[PDB]
């Protein structure tokens, strides 16, 4: 028998910080949806997933009325993930 | 919603991101890229979640454009999610696939995820915890050494998230 890491490879990404609201408009959406499609359409081409969610917080540091911040939880990534979109 | 349409990258753009610190793609024609969506928009005891649909439209656009098959589960409870993620994590397409996204909408407490039933009186809460769990490489060896990207759409709490200054 060989052994394995049982966790590894894993990134999550959620809407705003532990305790605290994140927003949705009621026939618009999501907030930190439409900013994360945004980004993914943007950069998934020059950019690894780790700094898309990177430049996606960027976008909420201003806290302005609606204030919220995304955080990115437990992430075992070793490596770089490119899309590499159209491919 | 959104149309989710990428910028792609190009041969020489591709071919110029070379290195053994990137995650590897398998072949266009051939592999089986898997992406799931669970969306909680009606709930017994909580508001409905109105503009849900505008979410999960823009996320599977996405998701389509960039390679995966996208499969949508609406309005479940803990357990619901629980067995669904069980039933996700054994597909046997992962084996033939190089990645995977798990894409999650609901309201929210700081231990998780709420699901239909949930109230005050009696918790419906998936835990991100079990979530990592159920996608490890002990119940899912398919997806071991690839990234495994999960995103949450969910209030952790019902705190403004501000502190005030004069
Ligand atoms: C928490 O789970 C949830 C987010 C979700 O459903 O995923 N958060 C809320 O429902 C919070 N609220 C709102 O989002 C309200 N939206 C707005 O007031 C709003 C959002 C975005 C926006 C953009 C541009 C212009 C105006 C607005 C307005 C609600 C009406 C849907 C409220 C209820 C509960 C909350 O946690 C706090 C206030």
């Amino acid at each position: 028998i060989k052994k394995a890491h049982i966790e590894k490879d894993f990134i999550a990404f959620c809407s705003s910080t532990p305790d605290n609201v994140s927003w949705r408009h009621p026939t618009m959406g999501s907030v930190f949806i439409g900013r994360l499609i945004e980004h993914m359409q943007e950069y998934a081409c020059s950019c690894d997933v780790e700094e898309i969610f990177r430049k996606v917080r960027f976008s909420f540091e201003q806290p302005d009325g609606r204030a919220q911040m995304p955080t990115t939880e437990r992430v075992t990534l070793t490596r770089c993930f490119y899309l590499f979109p159209g491919h | 919603g959104s149309e989710g349409n990428v910028k792609l990258c190009s041969l020489e753009e591709a071919q110029r991101i070379w290195s053994a610190e990137i995650y590897p793609i398998m072949d266009k024609s051939s592999r089986t890229r898997l992406a799931l969506i669970i969306c909680n928009e009606e709930f017994d005891s909580i508001p409905r979640r109105t503009g849900a649909e505008v979410d999960i439209t823009g996320m599977t656009m996405l998701l389509q454009n960039l390679g995966y098959s996208v499969d949508v589960k609406k309005n479940l409870t803990a357990s619901d999610m629980t067995t669904e993620l069980e039933a996700f994590a054994h597909r046997p397409e992962h084996k033939t696939s190089d990645s995977t996204f798990l894409v999650f909408m609901s309201h929210g407490i700081r231990e998780g995820i709420c699901g239909k039933k949930h109230s005050e009186q009696v918790p419906d809460i998936l835990q991100l915890n079990a979530i990592f769990n159920m996608l490890n490489t002990k119940n899912c060896p398919s997806l071991k050494d690839k990234p495994k990207v999960i995103i949450i759409q969910a209030c952790r709490g019902d705190s403004p998230g501000v502190v005030w200054f004069k």
